[PDB]
């Protein structure tokens, strides 16, 4: 019946909901169901071709102040229930990127559609245009855990070698550590070459 | 919310319905395009379409008989012992569909009856949430019995309270 | 662009921040206040002064982020609240003891501040801090306590909480409001 | 606190409930009368009411967990305000029963715990080892021949009472105060009905690798056989210890614990997943208006074991063997059986096992059996010492136990020989003999036997015979009324159908499980069928009739005069007499011939 | 006396009410977090009861019986001070020992050892029933009604002899509404198959729990034990008492299915490390090398044995037809092929699995057996390896030399999941899901 593969469509989005939710990191989000929405949008062509045929046989005149107001009724609410879902489904993965986006790109690609692709494209353009304007003073893409302390011990992960830095450098020894300001090397946390705090 | 995915999946869940007309065509509700549905057929939908064909009709065109999860056995069960009960396996969203049942059909007694239960639900609920490590066998059992609706409230409050906890301890 | 977890709600660590906005009393061991006969502290988000005119043992009132950051080093010592001593706290405890319904008058800050201390400032305090650890976890568990008779009492209405602390109001807030709404949900469902 | 001071409120209070939800008063009144009228016209109800504990509840929710929590406290006034209602009532204590909603007091053998002794519990499980009824003495009378009064005396123990009443040494009186001489009169004495039952927790539930547990159960008076032993059944009562639990310094051991039981105060048979159900006349009806449809045999036939492909003579078979022909009863005494017993042997995976299965889950009373599990004495009954009493005692078999059912025989041929042995006479005669243990007794054993085998060859031969073929003696064989051989024989068409049948049963998914998750063309639903087949078994006995007579004879002639004997005739009979209780005709017809020599035609023939 | 158990409980409330570690006072968060739950018992570590006041040690492993019951009464009264408005009920708390003192296998316990603390381990090979014990009884004269109660704690009690103020020679009776019961169970614990001496047979001990370490465990696990080391005076030599070992505590290496079917117990930790382990692309290469690493080739007998470990899905339909989910796989062939190593191994790395030889095997010592209880004189049923290996494997080695009807009794269990036993007046279908 109509309405049985927009629910298996959100029992997919559920499911992806809770693999997204049990994590501190982004996991990364399964694959777009592109059988199951081509399976809808063929549905919801074939409930558009009921109405017409429908809408077409209004002329012809079968009961229809009562008979064709119901079947028409009950093939469009079938089409609002598959938007729904389809919506939902879209809407989910969304909030995904959107929280990917600010948490790194904003600073598997395979699993996206074309259109997710460059939606995501679009919005971290959006967020860098956003720190890039006024408010600029505040890395609006940074942290929302609030500041405890200005200095801390960070111990290097991986090696990156000599970078410089506002009036220095770091040289990135593999398995050295530095005592350092905090504000200096959050972006290499972010980036995962610093362990410590 | 529209995309709340939990509501769509609620509105998903199937009604017992009984037809008040003889309707040609709509026989792929009964899985044959080619036919009518007749009156005094009875038939389960799913709640998005049972809500709107109990309304539009005059006599609507669907009557709701009612479901067994809100029978006289259900009802009972639930006001003897509202932390022992298995809501889950009553019906995964039950707390939602009550809601839209009792908005559906004005119910004092049933709005009672679920604010009764939520409530003594949400105490043991709380005693669980509240519990922490330093899964406790009493704690895993509990939280089959939770609806969807009550597995959100938990994790939401659990999670509070072992982040607060986690902060407290932890330098 | 907000996290799932902050979304109605803050962190405690959020807590934390808000709490160490709060003035607190230290003695400085460092001087400042220049004799008649060099940087100041320039801030913007408190008040410069005290800062600036800071002589040794002259106890004087700071904001309580710059008083731990003085005390990450030797340069400060910590007065503990007049609250956070043996005497103050047993009195508190005899009033929760006394008062089954009420909780009582400890300032919103308190489980926070007393946590902060105890780890940052573990040397400042008058009393032996484990006694002051002891008594602040009696406090706690005893207000854990009226905090389950009060949610017995929950509504579709509203609900009253004189005296319950910053910590413990947001440690219970993703589960009363939460079934609180259910509660209000519930019951404007009924409404023709 | 002291429970009598409260004992007058409790009882107005379960007063003003009996008054309140009249529905009581009226059975009350009811009992009464019918036990008047039934005195008068020349069979007795029991002075007790089941309450709804769900108007308890909504009546008083205090009054209602007090039952619950403490019923040694809240049952006795309860009980003396009803005896007082029925003494309201014009023209014997009256006591109560519960039913509904009982929450965590709904337990089984295995979760019933130390934490619920004393209260109100509800317990889930299958009968084993009932007692043997004893008259228990309750209250003696005695005429104290020369003073001319009646003494009497009152007697208790551990399980008369919900509450440890101090015990009475269960001694008669002979003397009086003044040492006059008492003679106990009998008749005015008063004795009430006890019987013990071990209740055993159902195999389906228990978890892995741990075996059933079980629990003692006590029933008094109008409660004692309510239930025989393979009963699955509810009992509700109070869960209680008694004894010494080694306290007592005569016993040296530390460890033991106290003894403990349910006191019963009623007895539920079950078949959920009622023993009996209830017909609703919209039932009636509705099992009237499909028995007029044409091919009614075929539709409930097809309704047997959906997901079995295939069988559809066997499917047939294994209806008309659910509703066997009536019993015949001569002069005499002289006796003609009128179960239809069935034996499938064939190839292995043919769903022999699978149908026998469905059996068990379809008809009223089914025992299932095993060949290698079963033992001959296991089957018939088995000499046991009743601890109650010490006495010897017969325990029923599957074969007893299966009496007015159906007993399932998996891999039957792989009996040892002196288990089948003792097959032959519940064939035979309907009945086994016992003459050991100095117990010399026949019991009823009136079931449709149905079983599964294989030849003597992992396969079936159809090069040679089959006596050859088949394991069993021909003196076991002739008792069956079909024999049936199955083969897995090769056929891309049949193979084509019978896996895409396959794969469509083992795609199922139950109600409300999300995908992948563990569990915890007309046909009728199996709740609807076995209603039907209790309708058909209970309210109509077909009577033969001469045009039905025709068929038959000419049928057998012809099968006889092309294995066939004459006991192949009433198998006939029996086949038609069933398809008619399939009709629900009150007689057989040439219709139930034609099936029934047709069925019987493709069981020999192979047709 | 009782002045200086007073002092003892006094020294054991200060025990939990001061006991910390870097901030966090452990044993009263535990204590609150189990009072909420509704499980009224304290885990107590005895390296941190050395570590606080290693006089209350030497007390405790001096007397257990003594000492242990006056610190359940400490926690009683801190669980009181910690859950209950002062001036505005629970039970006695089980006291439960974590221990890594030296263990002292099976065979060496004695004389010595008598009412000492004692760490141990073993297979559990038997779990009685929940029997009821007294934690307090309600007692009155049969004669003058004199009534009074008796606390019972249950380290080794009875009535009085006579009335506390005739009354006659043994006067008290018990009154069951007003007394206090408890669960007990019996295990049977066997000593660790690798520490059984040169051609000795494996040494068992009978034991008890109670409270919540009942159900905890099941027959086939392998467990490590904290318990009182003592005696019981039995029925039936001279000045020869039975030996038992009184449980303090029970440590499993892993949980499964003790008394849960549905329920489950996982740590988040796990659970994810399974959730990336799940996601693995190699995953069923890896598993495949997981099995019996040390065994070349014999590449699709492993990747089947995988198989057979994980089992398919169990189905019940509304036929009321059950689907069989486990998997049955047949190793034949010549000698030395490993056939009786990968059974090994299946047996070593299962869950719940159960290896037998096909000639030491019987059809009742597989399937299930009837036994008679002996002083009860009243047949019941036992489990053989078809119920041991129930919701696991069953390792049937050296299959082609059972006989033939040992081996057909195999049929049903192995098909429909099921044991139809009818015998000496027994009939059921027990489970054996295998
Ligand atoms: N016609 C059928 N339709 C569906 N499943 C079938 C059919 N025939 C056999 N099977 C399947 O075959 C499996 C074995 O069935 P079962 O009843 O045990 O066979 P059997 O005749 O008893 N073989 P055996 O016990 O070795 O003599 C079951 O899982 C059935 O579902
Ligand atoms: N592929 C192999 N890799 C490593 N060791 C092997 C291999 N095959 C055999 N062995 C060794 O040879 C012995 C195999 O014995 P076993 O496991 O009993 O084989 P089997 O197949 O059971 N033969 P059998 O019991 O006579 O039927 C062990 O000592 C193994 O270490
Ligand atoms: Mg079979
Ligand atoms: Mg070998
Ligand atoms: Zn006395």
């Amino acid at each position: 019946m109509y309405g049985d593969l927009g629910n298996k469509l959100v029992l997919e989005a559920k499911r992806t909901k809770q693999l997204y939710a049990r994590s501190n990191q982004d996991v990364n989000l399964p694959m777009y169901h592109e059988d199951i929405i081509r399976n809808i949008l063929k549905e919801v062509s074939n409930l558009r071709k009921n109405t017409e045929y429908l809408k077409e046989q209004q002329q012809l005149g079968m009961l229809d102040d009562k008979v064709a107001k119901c079947q028409y009724f009950v093939t469009l609410l079938c089409m609002e229930r598959n938007k729904r879902c389809l919506l939902a489904y879209q809407r989910l993965r969304t909030d995904i990127l959107d929280s990917m986006a600010w948490n790194n790109n904003g600073l598997d690609t395979n699993n996206l559609s074309h259109q997710e692709q460059e939606y995501l494209k679009e919005y971290c353009d959006l967020i860098t245009d956003l720190k890039s304007g006024d408010l600029v003073d505040i890395d609006l893409s940074g942290s929302l855990v609030p500041p405890s302390d200005v200095f801390i011990d960070v111990r290097v992960l991986k090696d990156a070698g000599e970078i410089q830095t506002e009036y220095g450098v770091f040289n990135l020894i593999k398995d050295s550590q530095f005592f350092v300001r905090q504000s200096d090397v959050e972006r290499l946390i972010q980036q995962g070459y610093l362990q410590k705090i | 919310g529209y995309y709340d995915i939990d509501d769509v999946l609620a509105d998903g869940t199937e009604f017992p319905c009984k037809f008040q007309y003889d309707i040609p065509g709509l026989g792929y509700l009964e899985n044959n395009p080619g036919r009518p549905i007749t009156k005094n057929t009875k038939l389960n939908l799913p709640l998005w379409l049972a809500r709107i064909l109990a309304i539009v009709g005059p006599v609507p065109f669907v009557e709701l008989l009612p479901p067994d999860m809100f029978s006289t056995k259900v009802m009972n069960a639930i006001k003897t012992d509202p932390v022992a009960l298995d809501l889950h396996s009553i019906n995964s969203h039950f707390f939602s569909l009550a809601i839209k049942w009792i908005m559906l059909f004005s119910e004092k007694e049933l709005a009672n009856v679920v604010s009764e239960l939520l409530l003594q639900r949400a105490q043991e609920l709380n005693h669980h949430a509240s519990s922490l490590s330093i899964t406790n066998i009493a704690t895993s059992t509990f939280l089959l019995k939770l609806e969807e609706m009550e597995k959100e409230i938990y994790k939401k409050s659990h999670e509070s309270y072992k982040d607060t906890k986690r902060w407290m301890f932890k330098k | 662009s907000l996290p799932a977890h902050l979304q109605q709600t803050f962190s405690p660590e959020e807590i934390q921040f808000i709490v160490e906005n709060e003035p607190i009393k230290i003695f400085p061991r460092i001087t400042t206040r220049q004799k008649i006969r060099h940087t100041r502290w320039q801030l913007i988000t408190t008040d410069d002064k005290a800062l600036n005119n800071m002589v040794a043992m002259r106890s004087t009132e700071v904001v309580l982020w710059i008083a731990l950051l003085l005390k990450q080093q030797s340069k400060c010592s910590i007065v503990a609240p007049q609250w956070l001593t043996t005497k103050e706290l047993d009195r508190k405890i005899q009033y929760e003891k006394t008062h089954p319904d009420r909780f009582s008058e400890l300032p919103w800050n308190w489980l926070v501040l007393a946590r902060i201390l105890f780890n940052k400032a573990k040397d400042d305090f008058h009393d032996p801090i484990h006694e002051l650890r002891g008594k602040i976890q009696d406090l706690r568990e005893i207000r854990q306590i009226k905090v389950l008779k009060g949610l017995k009492y929950l509504n579709e209405s509203h609900l009253q909480l004189d005296n319950l602390s910053l910590l413990e109001i947001n440690e219970l807030r993703p589960f009363i409001t939460e079934i609180m709404d259910k509660l209000r949900e519930i019951h404007t469902a009924s409404l023709t | 606190f002291a429970p009598d001071a409260v004992f007058g409120d409790r009882v107005r209070r379960f007063q003003e409930f009996l008054d309140t939800f009249t529905s009581y008063r009226d059975s009350v009144r009811s009992i009464q009368v019918y036990n008047s009228n039934n005195a008068a016209n020349y069979n007795i109800l029991p002075h007790r009411i089941i309450i709804s504990l769900d108007d308890l509840r909504e009546f008083d929710r205090s009054f209602w967990s007090g039952i619950l929590v403490e019923p040694a406290y809240f049952i006795p006034p309860a009980e003396k305000a009803l005896t007082d209602l029925a003494d309201s009532m014009d023209d014997h204590p009256w006591k109560l029963s519960f039913k509904g909603s009982f929450g965590a007091h709904a337990l089984s053998p295995r979760t019933l715990t130390a934490q619920h002794l004393n209260k109100l519990v509800s317990v889930e499980g299958i009968v084993t080892k009932t007692s043997l009824v004893r008259p228990k003495l309750i209250r003696s009378v005695h005429y104290a021949a020369k003073t001319g009064r009646f003494h009497y005396r009152d007697y208790t123990d551990a399980t008369t009472t919900l509450t440890t009443r101090i015990p009475t040494p269960a001694i008669y009186p002979t003397e009086d105060t003044e040492g006059n001489k008492l003679t106990t009169e009998y008749g005015y004495s008063t004795f009430i009905d006890h019987q013990r039952i071990t209740v055993q927790e159902m195999p389906e539930m228990a978890p892995a690798g741990q075996l059933p547990r079980s629990i003692d159960v006590i029933l008094d008076d109008d409660l004692v056989d309510k239930t025989k032993p393979g009963d699955r059944v509810n009992v509700v009562g109070v869960f209680k210890s008694l004894g010494a639990g080694g306290m007592n310094q005569s016993n040296s051991n530390t460890l033991i614990g106290f003894k403990t039981l349910i006191l019963g105060n009623t007895v539920y048979p079950l078949h959920a997943r009622a023993a009996r159900q209830m017909l609703t006349d919209f039932d009636i009806r509705n099992i009237n208006k499909l028995s007029k449809k044409k091919d009614i045999f075929d539709i409930l036939s097809q309704s047997l074991a959906p997901s079995i492909y295939g069988h559809d003579h066997i499917k047939k078979a294994i209806l008309l063997m659910l509703m066997g022909g009536v019993e015949k009863n001569l002069e005499n005494g002289s006796h003609l059986r009128g179960d239809i017993n069935i034996l499938m042997v064939g190839d292995p995976s043919t769903a022999k096992s699978q149908l026998l299965r469905f059996v068990l889950n379809t008809a009223s009373l089914a025992i299932a059996t095993t060949g290698r599990g079963s033992s001959g004495v296991g089957l018939t009954a088995a000499v046991t010492t009743d601890r109650e009493t010490g006495e010897r005692r017969l325990e029923a078999g599957a074969m007893v136990l299966a009496d007015r059912g159906v007993v399932c025989i998996d891999e039957f041929d792989k009996m040892t020989d002196v288990d089948r042995v003792a097959i032959h006479e519940v064939m035979e005669q309907q009945t086994v003999t016992i003459a050991k243990a100095g117990i010399h007794t026949t019991l009823n054993a009136r079931c449709s036997v149905i079983a599964a085998a294989n030849p003597v060859f992992g396969q079936y031969d159809v090069n040679r015979d089959p006596h050859q073929n088949i394991a069993l003696p021909d003196s076991l064989l002739s008792r069956f009324d079909l024999l049936f051989v199955v083969t897995d024989d090769i056929n891309e068409i049949r193979d084509r159908s019978i896996s895409e049948h396959v794969l469509r049963t083992h795609r199922y998914l139950p109600p409300g499980y999300l995908e992948g998750e563990p569990v915890r063309p007309k046909l009728v639903t199996i709740p609807f069928l076995r209603k039907y087949v209790q309708y058909a078994k209970e309210r109509v006995i077909p009577q033969l009739t001469q045009e039905a007579i025709n068929v038959i004879v000419k049928n057998y002639t012809d099968l006889r005069n092309d294995p066939i004997t004459a006991r192949t005739l009433e198998t006939l009979i029996r086949l038609a007499t069933a398809h008619a209780k399939v009709r629900l005709s009150k007689t057989v017809n040439k219709v139930d011939a034609k099936v029934a020599a047709n069925l019987l035609r493709f069981a020999l023939l192979g047709e | 006396n009782d002045d200086d158990n007073t002092e003892i409980i006094k020294s054991f409330k200060n025990f939990i009410l001061e006991f910390r570690l870097d901030s966090q006072f452990i044993y009263r968060d535990q204590l609150r977090n189990n009072i909420l739950v509704k499980n009224y018992s304290l885990t107590v570590n005895m390296e941190h009861l050395i570590g606080y006041n290693e006089d209350i040690y030497k007390k405790l492993s001096d007397e257990p019986s003594d000492i242990i019951p006056l610190f359940e009464t400490a926690i009683t009264q801190v669980a009181k001070r910690i859950s209950i408005l002062s001036r505005a009920s629970l039970p006695t708390f089980q006291l439960i020992l974590n221990s890594n003192a030296n263990q002292i296998p099976l065979r060496d316990l004695d004389s010595e050892h008598v009412s000492k603390i004692v760490r141990l381990s073993g297979i559990i090979i038997s779990t009685s029933v929940l029997s009821s014990r007294a934690t307090y009884l309600s007692i009155m004269c049969r004669n003058c009604r004199h009534t009074t109660s008796i606390t019972i704690n249950n380290f080794n009690v009875s009535l009085p002899r006579s009335c506390l103020s005739n009354c006659g020679p043994d006067p008290y009776i018990i009154i069951h509404e007003s007394s206090k019961f408890i669960d007990q169970q019996f295990l049977k614990l066997q000593e660790i198959p690798e520490l059984v001496p040169v051609g000795e047979m494996p040494r068992n001990l009978t034991m008890t729990c109670d409270r919540y370490l009942t159900n905890k465990v099941i027959p086939g696990t392998r467990v490590t034990i904290v318990g009182i080391y003592s005696i019981y005076n039995s029925k039936n030599g001279v000045a020869i008492r039975t030996p038992y070992i009184k449980i303090l505590g029970i440590q499993s290496d892993v949980e499964t299915s003790s008394i849960w079917n549905s329920v489950t117990m996982f740590t988040e930790e796990e659970e994810e490390e399974f959730l990336q382990l799940s996601r693995n692309p190699k995953l069923y290469e890896i598993l495949t090398n997981s099995i019996a690493p040390s065994i070349f080739g014999n590449e699709d007998i492993k990747k089947a044995i995988v198989c057979l470990l994980m089992g398919g899905s169990k189905k019940i339909l509304p036929d009321g037809m059950r689907l069989r989910g486990d998997i049955n796989v047949l190793l034949l062939g010549d000698p030395g092929t490993a056939k009786s190593q990968l059974l090994k191994f299946v047996e070593k790395v299962s869950p719940i699995a159960v290896y037998t030889s096909g000639k030491g095997s019987s059809a009742a010592g597989l399937t299930a057996s009837v036994q008679r209880d002996p002083m009860t004189r009243e047949f019941y049923l036992e489990g053989g390896a078809m119920v041991l290996a129930d919701g696991g494997v069953v390792c049937i080695d050296e299959f082609d030399k059972m006989r033939d009807e040992d081996r057909v009794a195999i049929h049903e269990a192995m098909e429909q999941q099921t044991i139809s036993i009818a015998k000496a007046g027994i009939t059921t279908v027990l489970n054996s899901r295998t």
